[PDB]
C-alpha cells in the first residue's frame, strides 16, 4: 500500500514528461511549427534536473538514513525479544518438569 | 491497476451481513459480563462523510441523528448515518416529535430496499464546543444503554472540523450508575463534570474496495505532494511522542513481567514501520530525482 | 595476492602430511609468511610448535626467528638492521622484500598518525634511511614542514531491498 | 514581452536603419532574449554587405557571453553602458544555468571586474530585474542561485536536450521497475508466513489424537 501511491505518483510524472520529451522531439523533427519559446523554457526545465547536489545535502541525507537505520535496530530488538519471551514461556510449560 | 486481484478483496467481507451471527451475538450478551467490554468502534467512509456534511451544514446551531450498524466480538461497526428533522438552539437540541416518526418511518423504508443493518448509536454535533459528553447526553445514553444495550454516543464538532481542517469523531459509552473505576490535567478538564461517568473508544475508519477504487482516480494533482512529500519531517513530533509512549508501554511490560508485551511490540512495530515508510519514500525521491545527468 | 595463494599453499602442505616431519625450508617459508602479514601470536606458536632437530637444521629458521624476535619489541631501527644483516635461502628471498616493503608502510603510516611535530633524527630511525634521503622524499611528498629547528611537522590531510526486507520482517 | 512590438515595427525596414533598430533592441532594458528577431529574412540576409559587424554583435548577445565578447573587442563596433550590463547579466545566467553554486573568484573572472562590491552589485541588479533569484554569500564567497531564466538556444542544439530528457524518462522508468519487483517479493514473504500458519492448522490433527488416548 506504501509503495502503490509512489509508482503511481511515478508514473503519472513519467507520462508528463514523455509526452514532453515526445514534444520535443516532434519540434526537432520539423513535422511541426517551431515555437522560440516552449523550446527555451524546454532548456530551463532540462537544465535543472541535478537538484541540490551539494555536499551539505549528501551530509544530512546520510545522518537521516543512520537516524532511520538506528530507529529500525531499536524496534527490532523489541519485537525479538518478545519472541523470545513467548519461546521461553512455552519451553517452561510443556518442556519443564511442573 | 493490474498484477493483483479484482474480485472480491479482502477489505469487502467487512461489508458482509451475517444474520445468523448476529442473531448469535445478540442472544449471547457478552456485554454484561465484563463491562469495559467495547474498546473499537469502526466507522464506515460514507457514515463519517455524511456525518460531517451534516453537522457543518447545520451552522452554529446542534443537530444530530441516529448511525446504522451492528456489534462484533469487541467491536462496534456503524456503517451508515441518517440525519434526523430536528430544530435545535445554539446549545441544546430536542427531537420533540417529527423526529421518532422519521427514526420509524426511515428504518421501514431502508428495509424495504434492502439495508438489513439495525439502529447501533446516536450522534450529536457540538458547535465549536469541543468533543465530550455534557449532563444531557450522559442522561440520554445511559438511558439508550440501560435497555437497547447495544448503543455508542458519537460527537462530532463541525466548527472546530472545519477550522482546523481535522475530523473530531468522539465515540464514548457510559458506565452504570454505582461503577467508580509535568502531566497535562486536559484527560479530566476536556472532559465535564461527568468525566467518572462514561469513557472514550478507539475510533478507526474503513472502506470497500470498490471505494478505494473510485477514491483512487479522485483527483490527479495531489502526486506533487507525494513525490516532494517531505516526509519524516512533519510528523517529527508524533514519531517522539510515540517513541516516550512506547517506553512508557515498555516499563509497564516489564513490570508485569516480573500478555502486555504484545501490544507494547506492536506500537514498536508500527512506530518502525512508518519511519521505515518514510526512509523508503526519501530513498525513492533521490533515486528519481538526484541521480540524473551526473 | 601471491601471499594468499602461498599462505593457502602452506597450510595445505601442514594440513595433510604423510611423512609427518615437514622439510625446514617448508617451516621456514611459514615463519617468513607469518611474519609478513605482521601476526606475531600465530608466527609465535608456530616457532613453538617447530622440534628442536629441525631447528638445528639449518640457520635460516634461526635467522627469521631473529627476525621475529626483533619485530616483537617494536624496534623498528632493530627490524632494519636484521631484515638485511644476515642471508637467507632462495624460496625465501621475494618475500622478505616484500616484507621490509610493508614495515616501511607501516612506519610511515604510525609516523603519519600518532605524530604532528617530530625530530627529523626520530624519522630517520623509523625509516632506516640517511636523513637528507627522507627529508628529499619527503619535500617531494609535501608532509613536511622545515630545517634548522630539525623538526618535521608529519600531517595527515540495493537499499530498496534492505528496507523492505526489514519492514516485512517487522510486520510479521 | 516587449521584443514583438521591436520585431513588428522593424518587419519593414532595412539598411542602416535595420542597424539602428538592432543597437536599440540591444539598448531596449526588460529584452534578455532575442529568439524570434534572428528569423526575420532582413537579419539574415543582413551577413553580405559591410554590416556584417551588426549581425555578429547580435549573436554574440544571442548566444555568446562576456569572455567571447572581450575575445574580438576590436572587431566588434563600442559599446555603451547597457549593452555592456545587459551581456554580463547573460553571462551570470549562462553560468549559472551550468552550476547552481557559483564561486566568487568565477564570476570576477569571467565578468572581468576587480573590486567585491562592484561584483555584489551587479548581482544584485541582475536578481533585480528578476532573470535570475538567488542568495549571495560572503562567509563563503558564493553565490546560490534557485531559479534562472532559459537563454536562447540554436536549431541545431535541440537535439541535445532532447537526449537530456530522453534520460531522465528511462530513469523514472527504472526506478518504477524496482518498484514492482520490491512489492512482488513483500506479498511472497507474506503469502509464505500464512503458509506456516497453515502448518499450525495441522497442529489440531494432533489434538484429535489424545481423543483416543
Amino acid at each position: 500500500e506504501h509503495l502503490i501511491a509512489q509508482h503511481s505518483a511515478i508514473k503519472m510524472l513519467h507520462s508528463r514528461v514523455k509526452l514532453i520529451l515526445e514534444y520535443v522531439k516532434a519540434s526537432e523533427a520539423g513535422e511541426v511549427p517551431f515555437n522560440h519559446e516552449i523550446l527555451r523554457e524546454a532548456y530551463a526545465l532540462c537544465h535543472c534536473l541535478p537538484v541540490l547536489s551539494t555536499d551539505k545535502f549528501k551530509t544530512d541525507f546520510y545522518d537521516q538514513c543512520n537516524d532511520v537505520g538506528l530507529m529500525a535496530y531499536l524496534g527490532t530488538i523489541t519485537k525479538t525479544c518478545n519472541t523470545m519471551n513467548q519461546f521461553v514461556n512455552k519451553f517452561n510449560v510443556l518442556y519443564d518438569r511442573q | 491497476l493490474a498484477n493483483n486481484m479484482q474480485e472480491a478483496q479482502s477489505i469487502d467481507e467487512i461489508y458482509k451481513y451475517d444474520k445468523k451471527q448476529q442473531q448469535e451475538i445478540l442472544a449471547a450478551k457478552p456485554w454484561t459480563k465484563d463491562h469495559h467490554y467495547f474498546k473499537y468502534c469502526k466507522i464506515s467512509a460514507l457514515a463519517l462523510l455524511k456525518m460531517v456534511m451534516h453537522a457543518r451544514s447545520g451552522g452554529n446551531l446542534a443537530v444530530m441523528g441516529l448511525m446504522l450498524g451492528k456489534v462484533d466480538g469487541e467491536t462496534m461497526i456503524i456503517m451508515d448515518s441518517f440525519a434526523l428533522p430536528v430544530e435545535g438552539t445554539e446549545t441544546r437540541v430536542n427531537a420533540q416529535a417529527a423526529a421518532y416518526e422519521y427514526m420509524a418511518a426511515y428504518i421501514e423504508n431502508a428495509k424495504q430496499v434492502g439495508r438489513l443493518e439495525n439502529a447501533i448509536g446516536w450522534y450529536h454535533s457540538h458547535p465549536g464546543y469541543g468533543c465530550w459528553l455534557s449532563g444531557i447526553n450522559v442522561s440520554t445514553q445511559m438511558l439508550n444503554q440501560q435497555f437497547q444495550e447495544p448503543f455508542v454516543a458519537v460527537v462530532i464538532d463541525p466548527t472546530r472540523t472545519i477550522s482546523a481542517g481535522k475530523v473530531n469523531l468522539g465515540a464514548f459509552r457510559t458506565y452504570p450508575k454505582g461503577y467508580k473505576p509535568t502531566i497535562p490535567l486536559n484527560k479530566i478538564e476536556d472532559f465535564g463534570v461527568h468525566c467518572k461517568q462514561y469513557y472514550a473508544l478507539e475510533v478507526s475508519y474503513f472502506k470497500s474496495s470498490l471505494d478505494r477504487k473510485l477514491l483512487e482516480l479522485l483527483w490527479n494533482k495531489y502526486w506533487v505532494n507525494t513525490l516532494s512529500s517531505s516526509s519524516l519531517l512533519t510528523n517529527a513530533d508524533y514519531t517522539t511522542g510515540q517513541v516516550f509512549d512506547l517506553s512508557e508501554k515498555l516499563e509497564q511490560s516489564e513490570a508485569q513481567l516480573g500478555d502486555k508485551l504484545a501490544k507494547a511490540t506492536r506500537d514498536s512495530c508500527k512506530t518502525t514501520i512508518e519511519a521505515i515508510h518514510g526512509l523508503m519514500s526519501q530513498v525513492i525521491k533521490d533515486k528519481l530525482f538526484n541521480q540524473i545527468n551526473i | 595476492f601471491s601471499f594468499k595463494k602461498l599462505l593457502d599453499q602452506c597450510e595445505n602442505q601442514e594440513l595433510e602430511a604423510p611423512g609427518g616431519i615437514a622439510t625446514p625450508p617448508v617451516y621456514g617459508q611459514l615463519l617468513a609468511l607469518y611474519l609478513l602479514h605482521n601476526d606475531m601470536n600465530n608466527a609465535r606458536y608456530l616457532w613453538k610448535r617447530i622440534p628442536p632437530a629441525i631447528k638445528s637444521a639449518n640457520s635460516e629458521l634461526g635467522g627469521i626467528w631473529s627476525v621475529g624476535q626483533r619485530i616483537w619489541q617494536r624496534d623498528f631501527p632493530g627490524i632494519y638492521t636484521t631484515i638485511n644483516a644476515h642471508q637467507w635461502s632462495e624460496t625465501v628471498q621475494p618475500i622478505m622484500e616484500a616484507l621490509r616493503d610493508a614495515t616501511r608502510r607501516r612506519a610511515f603510516a604510525l609516523v603519519s598518525q600518532a605524530y604532528t611535530s617530530i625530530i627529523a633524527d626520530d624519522f630517520a630511525a623509523f625509516v632506516g634511511l640517511p636523513v637528507e634521503e627522507a627529508v628529499k622524499g619527503i619535500l617531494e611528498q609535501g608532509w613536511q614542514a622545515d630545517s634548522t629547528t630539525r623538526m618535521v611537522l608529519p600531517r595527515k590531510p540495493q537499499q530498496l531491498a534492505r528496507l523492505t526486507d526489514y519492514v516485512a520482517f517487522l510486520e510479521n | 514581452n516587449l521584443l514583438e512590438q521591436f520585431i513588428l515595427l522593424a518587419k519593414g525596414t532595412s539598411g542602416s536603419a535595420l542597424t539602428a533598430l538592432i543597437s536599440q533592441v540591444l539598448e531596449a532594458p526588460g529584452v534578455y532574449v532575442f529568439g524570434e528577431l534572428l528569423e526575420l529574412a532582413n537579419v539574415q540576409e543582413l551577413a553580405e554587405g559591410a554590416n556584417a559587424a551588426y549581425l555578429q554583435l547580435l549573436n554574440l548577445f544571442a548566444y555568446g557571453t562576456y569572455p567571447d565578447y572581450i575575445a574580438n573587442k576590436e572587431s566588434l563596433p563600442e559599446l555603451s553602458t547597457a549593452q555592456q550590463n545587459k551581456l554580463k547579466h547573460l553571462t551570470i545566467v549562462s553560468l549559472a544555468s551550468r552550476m547552481k553554486c557559483i564561486p566568487y573568484s568565477v564570476l570576477l573572472k569571467d565578468l572581468e571586474m576587480r573590486n567585491l562590491r562592484e561584483l555584489e552589485d551587479l548581482i544584485i541588479e541582475a536578481v533585480y530585474t528578476d532573470i535570475i533569484q538567488g542568495k549571495l554569500d560572503q562567509r563563503n564567497q558564493l553565490l546560490e542561485v534557485d531559479f534562472c531564466i532559459g537563454r536562447d538556444i540554436r536549431k541545431k542544439d535541440i537535439n541535445n536536450i532532447v537526449k537530456t530528457l530522453h534520460e531522465w524518462c528511462d530513469g523514472c522508468e527504472a526506478v518504477l521497475l524496482g518498484i514492482e519487483q520490491q512489492v512482488l517479493r513483500a506479498n511472497q514473504y507474506k503469502e509464505n508466513h500464512n503458509r506456516t500458519q497453515q502448518q499450525v492448522e495441522a497442529e489440531v490433527t494432533n489434538i484429535k489424537k489424545t481423543l483416543k488416548a
